[PDB]
């Protein structure tokens, strides 16, 4: 009968590391291994009253009142020194392998068959597109997040590391790489091509990632922010130690959008790989399960009644096997 | 009961799960009935081996880290437990919370008999901190001391002294060598007369409410706390019978059919952490066996501390 | 009689989102509701009061562990 | 005391449960209620209540706080007081006990029937004694109340051979002559049900909740309070806590464990002073202890003679407490780590050599070395009591009474221990 | 009739300690005394709902309500430092011996009984089978359980501690050798000959064990998380709590434990795993099924009676199984 | 019970003068005390002991906040 497992547990594929941020001066970025960090330090705000009303408030006095005494806080910022111009984002990517093993299963039958379904996947067709788009990811720089909405010129280089040095150098521009069109390129399939091989499982892949991004002098640059337990202090930021950095998580989040498969419009672009295709800045839930084309229905379509999906469906569905989670009902 | 001839110093123990639950009244450092058990099993194993006769403990507990966790919005503490296997069908066991925690005591066992002249004192102290490295203490695994800084050997003070002069010499030197830590003794005439003045305050008092009260801290009116003289906690101090003693083959599902039998339950006694140097003699602070089988009352304390 | 309550469905058992707000009759009619309203399968209710205080919470497949 | 009136309690309690149950069922088809009012109405009530005495059990020492698969004996007995004095439990409550109940729990309907107080007395009390009032009110004839009143007084009694389960816990005890006996513990839940009762009066109480504001008022009040630090939760009933007892549902689990922990178990890692400021503030490097030591120091000014016999041995404890606490704080710092060689400089107040005992000797064996066991450096007492003259308040008064030379008196006494155990260090 | 004992109980032989970690770089692992420790550190996360519908409530308004309301999550992470790629985890064994005796016997006909047979067995057959895979377990490092899964070249290696130094010096290529095939090799064997010698004597047989994994600069690494309920309030409240014996991560000792017991391949199923742990009922937790069920006479408990009450010595793997037990420990007793 | 208590009325939180000395009963009682001793419009509160250790201090036109 094969139903599902009761228990789904597999493992995170392509772990990064905590993206450490310092700051320096650009063209000399050949030289940037001793670049002294971006500091979290704190500053005060005072803000004056900004959202809606309920329609209570709109009385003159209350509103007259509200703004004569304004709250106040202790922000925290990090700003580039006046003297720097370069935001150098910095974090190592290992590439694990073994796409379709679950760490975790109740039933064996299921597993074998979940097996044989991604062994068919990888004889198909291996782990091409899907690390094409990984390296496009990590191509432009998507995993600064907000320091990239406005710098003149970005560059990423990416080594990769064998025993204890590097084994194959790239460099790319980020801005020429958009951020919607997966192209094709020389530097970009030998990357892929190497990120092919190591979710594959034909070698152990470990990638060094450094993004200069050229903001400016003094710049407002944009770390992780935690979250918080006159000095109100609204607003903590993430720092390793005294050195700001983005989480792990936002740099694996940034490195998912590829899913360019969603039923509705292409005009908004990729999107994180999720099941139940959501995204938070937008509030809206692409595959819906009221259509028939989520990942869990997608996954007990292929793999129990072998309702094999489109091309890019299954696509969809190793990338959420590549991503890892929590499967399986009660 | 006996004046131990020499005084046996077991290094500091590493010890990485002891039973944090003493009693059913109190947690926090495990009971000393643990470390007099402690020295009866290691006089069983090597006690008749060497003709000698260990006797006595020497609490000393340098460091004490115990595996407890503070659930958030809570004054009081959680254990943090361990996970069982299965059953046989693949439900989870029902958690039985036992306190784990991480000792590194001290202990002066005091030995004395006739096999202090037949062998060298560095040889038998050799002999039976090899026989410690194998054993446990409150039920954690005593480590060995490997690959470290160095080994911290044993010293087996002869407490004959052959000066008062020289007594008290190798008496600080041995005080010196336990220094970091907190020798635990148990004060129970202080119980009792806390009890007496309690009762003089208010009457029909329980001397648990004695031990309550020299447990907490408490504020008075004109506010201030009320002093305690020194570190003053409840500790287990032995049993007391509740059936009477049964036939050795008589009872059902024992441990041996050889030894009698019989139901107890705990008795709540006052101890006191001090430093070391403050008794000023180390022949006494070693804790015995004091039975008298004959109305139950088996129990632990250290007579000829004050 | 009609006090309200906060309702979340929470990933384990101390992760924090905004949850609906119902009004019920009694704290044993407010475990009936949030049970009622549970979108998914591994989650965990929680019931509050309206500034924070704890009622009850509920894994999934055990029963109602009651703290205030 | 008549017999009536009894048993119109007992046909009242019945009847109380019957409309209970009625008002519990819901029902509205099925025709339950006949049942109900033949099953739980009549006087086979009694006879079904002696029926379902057999799994009861009225204990003060149950088994399963310890591992629940264990089926062992359980007691119910109030141990003799020992004659040594000081250490108690058990042997302390004369009418406070709780009298716990293990069993089938859906038979606890027995237990709440015999608990009432119809009289003067619980209604066990009233079968275990021969009197006219007893052994007549649950009858009709004498034979099934001497037989309903044999079921009844045997729940205090233990059912079965002795025996505890091999998950019980049972000791060996070294006898004095030789040879051992097996001391099987169990959980005294009288005693833990009465400590709960009155740690929840002193952390929850309402008297005590009023002077805890009062406190933060700085009003007077007429009693004090306490607060018990660091208790430990222990729960018995992993998530179904009516299976252990009875009282363990009145407390839902919930050990409460008092701390019994050695005064070093927080760790405070070590500071060695490196430059000048480090100098100045590691001279001293004094923990939050000897601050909270201090401060009680500080409030031992004003003085009767009759109280002050005792607050000056309290003086002369405190002051032996705090040579201890500076010892101690030398001897882990001094063999904690290499800090104290750490770095040199100019500033380090060197002319200590406490804190650096094997840091001179174990590198440099002729350099400072001689420098140590020649000089035999013990200077260090003498600033340190410059340090503790700070601790008295620098008041005209306390300076001109005989209080000052009290005080000089015992810190040159306590002043004359630190120097006589700082000497002998190079042994 | 030799009925069984009522009380039954084996004291854990193969006792490890609580494996410390600490991190550096390869290739100067050899001066590897002074490396700092890992430190568990919080960090905040989030993100949406990604579990399944409970099907009732699959509309879209209480979809998008739902991913407008993350939930809100503070962790804890051991990460590697960002100037170093090697993780080192270190840890202490005991070989105690005397692996037949128990620590509680009712009957004494039952004491000699079960002695003479586990002396039966030494005497036939030595422990080399045993001794050989948990000196396999040693040598491939299963004791480094997800922190193995990825990295570039593990290198384990194990110092027998005399009175006060080195006695022998084993070091081993831990990828190697596999996960789940035990051969022969020569340290392998002098390994092994040395845990035989330590479970049939008296004394004790301490073993220092280091692991060295070069993972990457600044991963993650992955110790033990504590078993906690009774968590407290949601404002406060840590989701997931590593372990941490002395402001430095560390695995547990059970699960050091429960990796040097994984040599039971003789459960009567399929071998897609390999082998598994060793237990009376043998359970994998990670699978939540119980191989060696009681149905079939394949069980610890009915082995041990067959092989001392009634004699029916079984199948030399089985009772290789029934030894792994016995080291194992255990508290086993009807009423 | 009849505490001594110090009363400074000063510019901003930070601010020392002398201070006029009561003596009350309760804190309570010195906050209701010094309240009535404002002379100023725009000025902090504060209550002290004899020492100099802080009780109590209160801004314009908010309430009293407590430290010791």
């Amino acid at each position: 009968i094969l139903s599902t497992a009761s228990v789904l547990a597999f493992e995170r594929k392509l772990d990064p590391s905590d993206a450490l941020m310092s700051a320096g001066a650009w063209a000399q970025r050949d030289a940037s291994q001793e670049w002294p960090a971006v500091t979290v330090r704190e500053k005060s705000v005072r803000g004056t009253i900004s959202n809606r009303l309920k329609t209570k408030d709109r009385d003159p006095a209350k509103l007259d009142a509200s703004i004569q005494s304004p709250n106040l806080q202790t922000v925290d910022v990090a700003n580039l020194p006046s003297d720097a111009d370069t935001l150098k984002v910095r974090f190592t990517l290992r590439v694990l392998g073994g796409a379709g093993t679950p760490s975790a299963c109740n039933d064996a039958a299921y597993r074998d068959k979940l097996l044989q379904t991604v062994a068919t996947y990888v004889n198909d067709q291996g782990f091409a597109e899907l690390a094409r788009r990984y390296a496009h990811n990590l191509a432009n720089a998507r995993f600064l997040w907000r320091n990239r909405v406005g710098a003149e010129a970005v560059e990423v280089r990416i080594n990769h590391i064998r025993q204890g040095e590097v084994a194959r150098a790239w460099r790319f521009d980020a801005l020429a790489i958009g951020l919607r069109d997966f192209k094709a390129d020389a530097e970009l399939d030998a990357l892929a091509e190497l990120i092919a091989s190591g979710l594959s499982g034909s070698g152990h892949v470990l990638l060094e990632v450094v993004a200069f991004a050229r903001i400016g002098d003094g710049q407002e640059v944009f770390p992780s922010q935690e979250l918080i337990l006159k000095g109100q202090k609204s607003k903590t930021l993430y720092s390793v130690r005294d050195a700001a950095a983005i989480h792990s998580q936002k740099i694996g989040n940034a490195l998912r959008t590829i899913d360019t498969w969603y039923p509705d419009e292409d005009g908004l672009g990729p999107i994180a790989v999720e099941p139940y295709g959501s995204v938070t800045s937008q509030g809206k839930a692409y595959r819906q399960p009221k259509q028939k084309l989520d990942f869990y229905t997608l996954l007990d379509n292929w793999v129990l009644r072998d309702e094999a999906p489109a091309v890019e469906q299954q696509h969809y569905v190793i990338a959420n096997l590549i991503r890892g989670g929590v499967f399986g009902e009660a | 009961v006996t004046d131990p001839e020499a005084l046996l110093l077991l290094p500091r123990l590493s010890i990485q799960n002891a039973n944090a639950i003493s009693s059913p009244l109190t947690w926090g450092f495990p009971s000393p009935g643990a470390f007099t058990g402690f020295v009866h099993a290691l006089q069983r194993r090597v006690g008749i081996s060497l003709d000698i006769e260990l006797d006595g403990v020497g609490i000393v507990c340098h460091r004490f880290e115990a595996q407890i966790s503070q659930p958030a919005g809570k004054r009081t503490k959680v254990f943090n437990l361990t996970r069982n296997p299965l059953n046989r069908d693949g439900s989870t066991a029902a958690i039985v919370e036992e306190g784990r925690a991480h000792l590194e005591v001290s202990l002066l066992l005091g030995v004395h008999g006739d096999g202090l002249d037949d062998h060298p004192a560095q040889e038998i102290a050799r002999q039976v901190q090899e026989q410690a490295g194998a054993m446990r203490l409150a039920g954690g695994s005593i480590l060995p001391w490997c690959n470290e800084r160095f080994p911290a050997p044993n010293a087996e003070l002869l407490m004959l002294g052959g000066s008062d002069e020289q007594r008290r010499k190798n008496q600080r030197r041995l005080t010196r060598r336990l220094l970091p830590g907190f020798a635990l003794v148990s004060r129970e005439a202080l119980l009792q007369q806390h009890l007496e003045t309690l009762r003089t305050t208010l009457p029909e008092a329980t001397t648990l409410d004695a031990l309550l009260d020299l447990c907490r801290i408490n504020f008075e009116p004109p506010w201030q706390v009320r002093d305690k003289p020194g570190w003053l906690v409840p500790i287990p101090a032995g049993y007391n019978a509740l059936s009477p003693l049964y036939l050795p083959g008589e009872v059902r599902n024992a441990r041996d059919r050889e030894t009698p039998l019989r139901f107890v339950e705990n008795l709540f006694g006052l101890g006191e952490w001090l430093s070391p140097h403050r008794v000023a003699a180390l022949s006494d602070l070693l804790w015995y066996h004091h039975a008298e089988p004959d109305k139950g009352l088996y129990r632990w304390s250290t007579p000829r501390f004050v | 009689m009609k006090a309200a309550y906060i309702i979340k469905e929470v990933q384990n058992i101390n992760s924090e989102r905004e949850g609906t707000q119902i009004e019920a009759t009694s704290l044993s009619q407010a475990k009936r509701i949030a049970s009622k309203e549970q979108c998914f399968h591994g989650t965990v209710m929680r019931i509050e009061t309206v500034n924070g205080l704890w009622l009850a919470y509920k894994e999934d497949g055990k029963r109602w562990v009651d703290c205030q | 005391p008549t017999w009536q009136e009894l048993r119109q309690f007992i046909e009242s309690f019945i009847q109380e449960r019957l409309q209970g149950k009625l008002d519990k069922l819901q029902p509205d088809e099925d025709d339950k209620r006949q049942t109900l009012l033949a099953t739980h109405r009549r006087e086979a009530w009694l006879a079904d209540a002696a029926r379902r005495v057999g799994q009861l059990q009225l204990v003060t020492h149950t088994l399963k706080p310890i591992h629940p698969d264990a089926r062992g004996s359980n007691l119910h007995s109030l141990p003799q007081a020992p004659g040594q004095p000081g250490l108690a439990g058990s042997h302390e409550l004369g009418d406070r006990l709780v009298s716990d109940v293990v069993g089938n729990a859906a038979a606890l309907d027995v237990f709440k029937f015999l608990s009432l107080q119809y009289q003067g007395k619980n209604l066990l009390n009233w079968l275990t004694e021969d009197s006219a009032e007893a052994l007549q009110a649950l009858s009709d004839n004498a034979e099934q109340a001497r037989e309903w009143r044999q079921a009844f007084i045997g729940i205090t009694t233990v059912k079965g051979a002795p025996a505890s389960h091999s998950l019980a816990k049972q000791l060996y005890f070294p006898l004095p002559g030789s040879g051992y006996h097996l001391l099987a513990p169990l959980f005294p839940t009288s005693l833990v049900h009465h400590v709960h009762a009155l740690l929840r009066e002193a952390r929850f109480g309402d008297a005590a909740k009023a002077a805890r504001e009062a406190r933060s008022r700085q009003e007077s009040w007429p009693h004090g309070f306490s607060e018990y630090p660091n208790l430990a939760i222990q729960k018995f009933g992993g998530t179904k806590p009516q299976n252990i007892s009875q009282l363990n549902n009145e407390r839902r689990g919930e050990n409460w464990l008092l701390p019994s922990l050695p005064p070093n178990w927080q760790r405070q890692n070590v500071n060695a002073p490196m430059r000048h400021s480090s100098v100045f503030e590691h001279d001293f490097g004094r923990t939050p202890e000897v601050s909270r030591l201090t401060r009680t120091l500080q409030r031992f000014l004003a003085k009767t003679v009759h109280n002050n016999l005792a607050i000056r041995q309290r003086r002369a404890q405190l002051v032996a407490q705090i040579c201890d606490e500076a010892l101690q704080y030398a001897a882990r710092l001094r063999e904690l780590e290499p800090g104290w060689s750490a770095t040199p400089g100019c500033q380090l107040h060197d002319a200590e050599q406490l804190w650096l005992d094997p840091l001179r000797a174990q590198t440099d064996e002729t350099f400072l070395q001689r420098r140590l066991r020649g000089d035999w450096p013990a200077e260090v007492g003498n600033r340190f009591a410059n340090w503790l003259n700070r601790a008295v308040s620098s008041d005209s008064q306390i300076l001109g009474s005989p209080e000052a030379a009290q005080w000089s008196q015992e810190l040159s006494k306590e002043l004359t221990m630190f120097k006589e155990i700082l000497e002998d260090e190079r042994d």
